[PDB]
């Protein structure tokens, strides 16, 4: 049992016997990769063998199992370098990703490109195909250039393995040719372009990923297959019931769409329109506000949990940060935070504003072991909660609060007592939500 | 033929390596 990172300098987390949840392993993973509390929910555990994701609440018990720490949730053109496509941003009282997440995504992107989890798009013509191969050489140049730039200093290990096997089938002269062309690209890029266009590492990673969005098939999207699909509203009933024949695609920007497996994708729903999701065995039922619903049969209960985890996560990212659509995949932290009236890693400004409107409890934007109370630090040590500086802990946040409310809190030349908590409200705006 | 394939077209810089800049200019004498 081990959790793997696409970052090279980061060794994998090995786990001993005992129970874990995917969430806390993701917490540990985040801390290991210096991923901020803000970006944590963008990540999840992926089993490269079963090709399934873990729900935040999935219990893991220790055998030998290789799980992958992956950025799962994605919004095309988060980078904003695509002047044609849509613009993505976090609300402010602001980009989606921070440097940590960006680095990890870059590493993951390289991994996906090379190992072909991000398969290169199909060619429209021979010429287009060659152009694609050339772009791949470009990508290799970007990767290498970035590596050299980072440490202050062959293309084979930086291109999709498919293209590698393809190139290995051509005559030796052509391979020498490809080498020469690549060397020329690399040289010309590092000698002229880096300086001329003042290309930083950031720009580099951005162009790389931005290029992945157009170079590869369905980047950042998750496609699920089914042979039993039902869409029903007060206007229509479409019942598809034939090998699998139908596809349901999930993306952050467009939401839930579906089609016949080779047609243009049909829009079923964006996430804020969803009221709830029910799972029964392999059957997933998604319900919208206008009572329009989708039902589909997946291949297992696990795949159902995977799917609903994806949709629920996106809902949390786009609609309501402190809500869950399905008990089966309900993240422990979201539940416990709902129960304790505690906010996610919101900006302090939001907290202040919320106080102006009508104390506030919020997780820290800096580290995972702290709850900020509005500014005062509360420490969370291995299941136990306590006030920073003190030496008395409690089995839960509630008990701490109960004890805390009875105290006269003193700051420099000021004394007061905690009054009431302004807990989160439904679908309220904050930097935890992605505007699209 | 050894060179009878697309890779022996004239080199063209991949657009992925094209980092555009405003490049405004002024003529000062």
């Amino acid at each position: 049992v081990e959790v793997i990172f696409y970052l090279s300098d980061r060794e994998p987390l090995r786990l001993g016997s005992g129970e874990y949840t995917a969430e806390e392993l993701c917490i540990r993973a985040a801390q290991a990769c210096r991923i901020s509390p803000l970006c944590h929910n963008l990540f999840a555990l992926y089993d490269e063998n079963t090709k399934l994701w873990y729900a935040p609440n999935r219990t893991i018990t220790v055998m030998s199992l290789r799980l992958h720490y992956r950025m799962r949730f994605y919004f095309t053109n988060w980078h904003g370098t695509n002047d044609n496509e849509q613009s993505v941003w976090r609300h402010s009282p602001t980009p989606l990703l921070d440097a940590s997440s960006l680095e990890y995504l870059f590493a993951q992107g390289q991994y996906d490109l090379v190992k072909c989890l991000a398969p290169i798009r199909d060619p429209k013509t021979e010429q287009d195909g060659h152009d694609i191969e050339n772009e791949c050489l470009g990508m290799a140049v970007l990767a290498i250039s970035h590596y050299a730039m980072m440490k202050k200093m062959s293309y084979k290990r930086y291109i999709p393995e498919t293209l590698n096997k393809s190139i290995r089938q051509r005559n030796l002269l052509t391979r020498m040719r490809i080498n020469n062309v690549f060397k020329d690209f690399l040289k010309e890029f590092n000698n002229k372009t880096i300086c001329d266009s003042s290309v930083s590492t950031h720009d580099l990673k951005v162009k790389y990923l931005a290029t992945l969005e157009t170079l590869t098939k369905h980047y950042g999207a998750e496609i699920f297959e089914t042979s039993m699909l039902l869409i029903s509203s007060e206007n229509e009933m479409n019942w598809f019931h034939s090998v699998l024949y139908y596809e349901v695609m999930v993306t952050g920007n467009l939401g839930i769409q579906w089609r016949h497996k080779p047609e243009e994708w049909n829009n079923f729903s964006f996430f804020p329109e969803i009221t709830h999701i029910v799972i029964k065995e392999s059957v997933v039922s998604i319900n919208k506000q206008d009572n329009k619903k989708m039902e589909l049969k997946l291949s297992s209960h696990e795949e159902a949990l995977s799917f609903v985890s994806l949709v629920d996560g996106y809902f949390r990212l786009t609609a309501d940060a402190h809500h869950y659509l399905c008990t089966d995949v309900a993240p422990p932290l979201i539940v416990h935070n709902i129960q304790n009236g505690c906010h996610g890693p919101i900006c302090t400004e939001y907290a202040i504003n919320k106080l102006r409107q009508e104390y506030v409890l919020r997780w820290s934007c800096t580290d995972f072991d702290n709850i900020l109370m509005t500014n005062f630090q509360i420490e969370v040590q291995k299941g136990r909660y306590s006030l920073h500086g003190s030496d008395r802990s409690f089995p839960s946040l509630g008990d701490l609060m109960s004890h805390l409310k009875k105290q006269i809190l003193r700051t420099d030349n000021i004394s007061f007592m905690l009054k009431r908590c302004c807990q989160p409200k439904p679908r309220e705006i904050s930097n935890l939500l992605v505007a699209t | 033929t050894l060179m009878g394939n697309p890779w022996f077209q004239r080199k063209k810089l991949p657009s992925v390596l094209l980092f555009k800049k405003p490049s405004p200019f002024i003529f000062i004498s």
